[PDB]
């Protein structure tokens, strides 16, 4: 339980700098942050 | 019911209804918490 709210943690800490404009068709933190955007696809995934 | 400037959770709503999610899966940066993401129209008085 304290690793799921560790990572809680961390995803706020690094969505601070969210803020309400879309630029083409993606957030302002998927222009900040490549961890959160589509191109960022990870290295283990099970459906798609 | 989203209704307040608290009380607004889109990680709430987005689950309970598929239309919100829908809404946020088009507009991504309605996501977050700390400001106002928009309430229906006739809740949304923000200077009232």
């Amino acid at each position: 339980r304290n690793l799921v709210s560790l990572i809680r943690l961390v995803k706020r800490t690094i969505s601070i700098s969210n803020i309400n404009e879309q630029l083409c068709g993606e957030p302002l933190v998927n222009f900040a942050n490549a961890l959160f955007d589509g191109r960022l696809f990870c290295p283990f995934v099970h459906t798609m | 019911i989203p209704f307040h400037r608290f009380f607004s959770d889109p990680g709430i709503c987005g689950t309970m209804n598929a239309d919100i999610q829908v809404f946020l899966n088009t507009f991504p940066h309605y996501q977050r918490n700390d400001g106002g993401f928009p309430l229906p129209p006739p809740l949304a008085l923000e200077f009232y």
